[PDB]
């Protein structure tokens, strides 16, 4: 067994981290006090769930998690939350004043004063690991801490854990829930500085999750609680192979091997189905073919884009529930003849499939209905570059006038880092177009 | 970022600052004696932003009252909420400033400024995480204008990493005390351009027009004008005083509203305008909130473009309908929002409405049309300065004509800077 | 009040559409770079489809189908017909893609033997002169020749596909005729540019419309335009668009697309219709601009943003 | 259409379906960047205090 350490940075990362670990506890049968009766090896063990949980002498199962936020309000709710006993104080790190939606303030000014503390608290967990795989970093693009402090942390992790893998779960900025005008700036800056240090990054556009909640859950004005419960379902589908017995994506390295043929293009598109409202009295349970076909509808993707006008480099189907290989192949055969699925000439046109018989777990009192079978498709398509174009275009509009730039220079940053980061994004868009056309 | 230190200087600053504390003390369930008698924990969740907690669980405003004569401050101490203020935070002189920027900034105010900074320091030392300072003052007088900007400069020297915010009342011949007001205002604007992060331009011309044209007040008094100011001050600070995600602290507000450091002068707006029993609909709030007749600065928004906008809806309403109506204004009037700042309109919602109203909306706009205000002051300034009229009041306090020429040039530069981004594409 | 932007100043068709939209008092034109638009009359090259449908509170529509170039490019059309099982093909001339591929396959068919190469055109009987990206297509050596004149022609049909992928064929077509008699060994290329440079003898501007051409087929051949030609045209239009429908449809997309196409057909002496090419940004006939551009607003624009001359090709 | 590498267990199973074959900076360098930006802050703050100090001198001369 090899351990994984989760790192939650900023408000978005922390609150999403809370939803995930809550979902992890329900799936593994861990109670809010960290006690799991199902575990018979009291005080230790090398089971599959031990990748995300350590065990104490009293039988408490403690997440291998570190929460970080440059201000205390959000993490304080974890200190007094339902799962307060789950964590111990050393895992929760808070400052007093935040980055004010300013990348330079989270990376240079305030980040320099707390980076050593966080690395030290991460070193505490790494010492409890017989064989650490790497890290799962949760953060936003638009926040000053999520963008600024994450880039600095990812730089230092490559120094202290050069052989370990690092996966991201990134929240892409959407004006419908946005809190700052300069989020395009922070997104480009943190992507440029974190690119070479990230092995595989799963982007989640708040726009897509917002509309999925409105369309498929009948929520007029979705809240962060609505968005995060749905995001945690996708994150759980992606990490279930690390927490349960299986043979597909059993360690963080397989994610890079199965989904990332070229390092810079490490942004797989995630698509999830079915999303059913719990308020709905009854719902006709969808078949294997129906949910697999839904993986090719843009309305179910984590980023709104058109994979038909790009090319695939890899595809992974992750089923949970009553699914057998026979139904999957019959669904893939039907879909090949209808959908427009183009692979790059230097990749096999195929799918890696993983099935876990335990159906998806829904938080009681949530908005998602229980389903007998669900799927999450991870496909590395060049169409996701549409999100980089949207982001870079907004960056170009503001930076041409140097709007808000003085806020970053005032924190010690140089204007040159803006154009340096934008030029790296211009190359990234070019890499996608070479592969996709 | 939790504590804000309030400062009110001069006649206008203290009469307006006093009404501000009366309004928000009612919204936070604090009585004139500082005791809490509210019915919602949302009132006390962010009470430490503007109040200190005393011994017997009393709440003392974190406010400092400044003036060069005791006249107005004695009226505050005798006012309804006068007992709530910390007695030691009353710092006042005797000689007065005679509506003279020089007296407040260089002579009379210099004698008193160190005493004020001692009270500021005493209040800042007990702050867990000081956001910065907010100042209420006029620009047309002497104390609030001259000593006010002196305080801002000396506070920035001692707290250069804190946010400086002001509510600045702009003079107008319609509500004018002396003819030297354009002098005092031009000199102060230059100071504000350099040493503040956020300035709400409250124009006495607009307040009078609103009282006369809209509220049908034949003879508006300063009390009638201050009802509009108190209501606007409550709205623009709602996001600071109640739990929320958008513009919840002074620095994040500055990052969202100030694309260029010198262009930090905001046009406030409020709806509905009061001096009624029918509650307004969300479409009505949005239309009036953006109407020129609701702007507290006498500028036509259609003559300029919006760099950034902050909107605050208060009360119990459909947050979906709020999102819809806000998108409607932007999509129907896209030309008046600069296209080179995407998504420059941010909206917040608070469930607690102000007193007397079930629904309210507050507008905070950074429009290039604010240049019309500075143009107006500059024309009044130059009309007298081309003949050196009334300058002896200032040269007698040690000032040189060169300092006036510099202030005139600096404000004309500010006007040109606003015009740059009004035609920028 | 709806909003739209214009990003193709050279579009004679949509210059009239934007003129008609403003004339209704319910459409406001924004700056070309204003993102808060309902309709986009986009450019021909590098249209930013990825930035569409991301404006909350704005139903956005664009006058181009992303991916339609597969049908409106010479080499792409050949590749599409040969590789698509639903097209396999009796109505498309035998063609081959040649780079300066299927060259050895083109010579196998070479062993009537007159061809044509295009992408500057070259018609030759010997293949060596042709080879000395392009597509080599079989030249129709026996075209239907109009009389009096003994001359060549081609038919242009305008097709409108709306956001629901309804296929609308404009009633009025046009025959871009040659004014010179066809010689087997200017009379071969019926382009309006090549003919305008004996022009305008039989019909005005070498443009014969359907009323005159239908009367000719009745008097000269004892048949109608509908039966002899139009049935094959509607079949070809439907087959081409229904083939690419799964790849370009915006049915479940965050933005909607429509597009006006220009199909160019050739008729042989046996009254058989052949497809020549499909144009993605076509122009209209002068006397037909008014009726067609109004039909675009009613069927493609006003259907999405509310305020017959078409034949609906049902699926 | 081939199905390969079928692994089964009690929790589930996995496999691969093919439809067609194919045709860092050091800690020192980081600390330099962080401290180089910190010095640009101190410089800008010192230029401000220098500017404010010149204003204090003007207040005396008046
Ligand atoms: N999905 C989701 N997005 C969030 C959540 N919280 C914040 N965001 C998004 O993240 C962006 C803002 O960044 P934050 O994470 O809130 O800021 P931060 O990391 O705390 O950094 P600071 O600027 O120092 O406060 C916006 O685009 C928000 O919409 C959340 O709980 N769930
Ligand atoms: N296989 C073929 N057989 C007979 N004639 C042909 C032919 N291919 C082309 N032609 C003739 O050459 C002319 C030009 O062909 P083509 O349409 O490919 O060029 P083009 O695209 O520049 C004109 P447009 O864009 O208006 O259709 C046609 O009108 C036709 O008369
Ligand atoms: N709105 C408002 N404006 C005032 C009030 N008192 C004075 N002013 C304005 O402020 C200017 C005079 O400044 P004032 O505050 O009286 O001088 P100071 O005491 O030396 O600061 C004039 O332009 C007045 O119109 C008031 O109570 N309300
Ligand atoms: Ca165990
Ligand atoms: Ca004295
Ligand atoms: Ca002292
Ligand atoms: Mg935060
Ligand atoms: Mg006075
Ligand atoms: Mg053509």
């Amino acid at each position: 067994m090899r351990e994984c350490i989760s790192i939650h940075v900023g408000q978005a990362g922390v609150q999403i981290g809370n939803a995930c670990w809550e979902l992890y506890c329900l799936e593994h049968g861990i109670q809010p006090d960290g006690q799991m009766p199902s575990d018979k090896t009291i005080g230790g063990g090398d089971d599959s769930f031990n990748t995300f949980f350590s065990e104490t002498g009293a039988g408490k199962h403690v997440p291998r998690a570190v929460f970080v936020d440059l201000e205390p309000t959000v993490i304080d709710e974890v200190r007094t939350g339902t799962y307060r006993q789950l964590f111990h104080p050393e895992q929760l790190i808070t400052g007093k004043e935040d980055a004010a939606n300013n990348y330079a303030r989270g990376h240079y000014t305030i980040g320099k004063e707390i980076i050593d503390l966080v690395l030290d608290r991460i070193r505490k967990l790494a010492d409890q690991c017989t064989g650490l795989q790497g890290f799962l970093v949760f953060h936003s693009f638009g926040g000053g801490t999520g963008s600024g402090f994450t880039s600095l942390l990812m730089e230092r992790l490559s120094v202290d854990y050069g052989k370990k893998s690092k996966l991201e779960f990134s929240i892409y900025p959407a004006p419908q829930v946005s809190t700052a005008v300069v989020e395009p700036y922070n997104s480009i800056l943190t992507t440029h500085t974190t690119l070479e240090h990230s092995d595989c990054a799963f982007m989640v556009d708040n726009e897509a999750i917002y509309d999925i909640c409105r369309r498929n859950l009948d929520i007029e004005r979705p809240t962060y609680t609505n968005l995060n419960r749905l995001i945690s379902q996708i994150v759980s589908s992606i990490t279930a192979s690390l927490r349960f017995d299986g043979a597909l994506n059993v360690d963080l390295t397989e994610f890079q091997t199965n989904l990332v043929p070229y390092p810079r293009i490490h942004f797989p598109l995630a698509t999830y189905a079915p999303v059913i409202s719990a308020e709905k009295a009854y719902h006709e349970q969808l078949s294997v073919a129906e949910i697999t076909n839904a993986c090719f509808e843009p309305a179910n993707q984590m980023v709104k884009c058109d994979p038909r006008h790009g090319k695939y480099m890899a595809c992974c189907l992750l089923y949970r529930g009553d699914v057998v290989p026979k139904d999957v192949n019959a669904a893939i055969a039907t879909i090949k003849t209808k959908r427009s699925i183009q692979f790059v000439d230097w990749c096999p046109t195929g799918f890696k499939v993983g099935i876990n018989y335990q159906p998806p777990t829904v938080v009681p009192g949530g908005d998602l209905a229980k389903v007998q079978r669900a799927v999450c498709m991870l496909s590395n398509t060049t169409a996701i570059a549409e999100a980089w174009a949207r982001l870079d275009h907004k960056f170009d509009l503001m930076y041409a006038k140097r709007a808000f730039v003085h806020w970053y220079v005032g924190e010690g940053m140089e204007e040159g880092e803006f154009s340096e980061a934008r030029e790296d994004m211009a190359a990234l868009e070019k890499d996608y177009e070479e592969v996709g056309v | 970022m939790r504590e804000i230190v309030h400062i009110q200087a001069g006649q206008c600053g203290n009469q307006i600052g006093a009404k501000f504390w009366e309004v928000i003390s009612d919204e936070h369930g604090i009585d004139p004696t500082g005791s809490y008698h509210g019915d919602s924990d949302l009132q006390l969740e962010r009470i430490n932003v503007y109040y200190n907690e005393a011994t017997g669980n009393k709440y003392v405003p974190r406010a400092i009252l400044v003036d060069l004569e005791p006249g107005t401050m004695d009226s505050v101490r005798s006012g309804p909420f006068g007992q709530i203020f910390r007695p030691d935070n009353f710092v006042f002189g005797q000689s007065g400033a005679g509506n003279n920027w020089a007296k407040g900034h260089y002579t009379e105010g210099a004698e008193l400024v160190d005493s004020v900074l001692d009270v500021v320091r005493k209040e800042s030392e007990s702050c867990d995480c000081l956001q910065g300072f907010q100042l209420t003052h006029s620009l047309g007088g002497g104390t609030g204008s001259g000593m006010g900007t002196l305080l801002i400069s000396k506070i920035r020297e001692e707290y250069p990493d804190r946010i400086m915010n002001t509510f600045s009342v702009m003079p107008s011949p319609k509500v004018s005390d002396t003819v030297v007001e354009p002098y005092n205002a031009t000199l102060s604007v230059h100071q504000l351009v350099e040493n503040t992060d956020e300035t709400y331009c409250i124009d006495n011309e607009a307040l009078y027009d609103i009282c006369f044209r809209t509220l049908k007040l034949t003879t508006p008094t300063y009390g009638d004008l201050n009802h509009l100011v108190s209501a606007t001050m409550s709205g623009v600070t709602t996001c600071l005083r109640f739990p929320g995600q958008l513009n919840a602290d002074l620095r994040k507000l500055a990052v969202n509203m100030v694309p260029f450091p010198r262009l930090h002068f905001f046009m406030p707006g409020f709806a509905p305008l009061t001096s009624q029993y029918r509650a307004l609909t969300v479409p009505e709030l949005t239309q009036q909130m953006f109407d020129s007749k609701n702007m507290m600065a006498a500028c036509d928004p259609r003559h300029g473009r919006y760099l950034t906008v902050a909107a605050i809806f208060r009360g119990r309403m459909s947050m979906k309908e709020v999102d819809e109506q806000m998108l409607n204004v932007q999509n129907k009037n896209s030309s008046y929002f600069v296209e080179w700042i995407p998504n420059n309109v941010k909206t917040a919602v608070c469930d607690i409405p102000p007193r007397g109203l079930k629904m309210s909306a507050t507008f905070i706009g950074n429009s290039t049309a604010i240049q019309e205000l500075f143009k107006r002051i500059s024309e009044q300034f130059t009309a007298m300065f081309r003949r050196k009229a009334f300058l002896h009041w200032y040269t007698g306090e040690g000032m040189d004509e060169m300092e006036f020429t510099e202030a005139e040039s600096n404000m004309n530069d500010l006007v040109s800077e606003y015009q740059q981004y009004q035609d920028a594409t | 009040m709806y909003t739209f932007v214009v990003r193709d100043e050279n579009s004679s068709v949509y210059a009239e559409v934007s003129r008609l939209l403003l004339a209704t008092g319910q459409w406001k034109r924004l700056r070309k770079d204003n993102p808060r638009f309902n309709l986009m009359l986009g450019e021909r090259n590098r249209l930013p489809f990825g930035r569409l449908g991301h404006e909350p509170g704005l139903v956005q529509l664009v006058n181009y189908y992303r991916g339609a170039d597969k049908l409106c490019r010479k080499a792409s059309l050949v590749k599409l017909i040969k590789t698509s099982p639903e097209l396999s093909c009796t109505w498309f001339p035998e063609s081959y893609v040649i780079y300066p591929d299927e060259r050895e396959v083109f010579l196998a068919a070479y062993n009537g033997n007159v061809w044509i190469a295009k992408s500057g055109i070259l018609i030759s009987s010997e293949a060596s002169e042709l080879l000395d990206v392009h597509v080599i297509q079989k030249y129709l050596e026996k075209p239907l020749l109009l009389e009096p004149g003994h001359r060549k022609f081609d038919i242009r049909s305008w097709v409108l596909v709306d956001h629901l992928y309804n296929i609308y064929l404009y009633r009025e077509g046009v025959l871009r005729t040659s004014s010179e008699p066809y010689n087997s060994a200017t009379c071969h290329l019926t382009n309006h540019c090549i003919q305008k440079e004996n022009y305008g003898r039989y019909e005005e501007g070498n443009e014969m419309f359907f009323e005159e051409f239908n009367q000719y087929l009745m008097d000269a051949l004892n048949t109608t335009l509908e039966n002899s030609i139009l049935l094959q045209i509607k079949h070809i239009i439907r087959s081409c668009l229904m083939c690419i429908e799964p790849a370009i449809s915006t049915k479940h997309l965050h933005y909607q697309s429509f597009q006006l196409f220009g199909f160019d057909f050739m008729v042989d002496e046996e009254l058989k219709v052949w497809l020549i090419e499909v144009n993605g940004a076509p122009a209209c006939a002068q006397k037909l601009y008014a009726e067609l551009c109004q039909g675009i607003v009613d069927v493609a624009i006003s259907s999405v943003f509310p305020l017959s001359i078409f034949i609906k090709l049902h699926h | 259409m081939e199905v390969i590498e079928l692994n089964k267990c009690t929790s589930g199973q996995s496999f691969e379906v093919i439809l067609k074959p194919p045709s860092d900076p050091s800690l020192e360098e980081i600390q330099k960047k962080l401290e180089a930006a910190e010095e640009r802050r101190k410089y800008q703050e010192a230029e401000l205090l220098k500017h404010l100090a010149e204003k204090r001198e003007h207040e005396r001369e008046v």
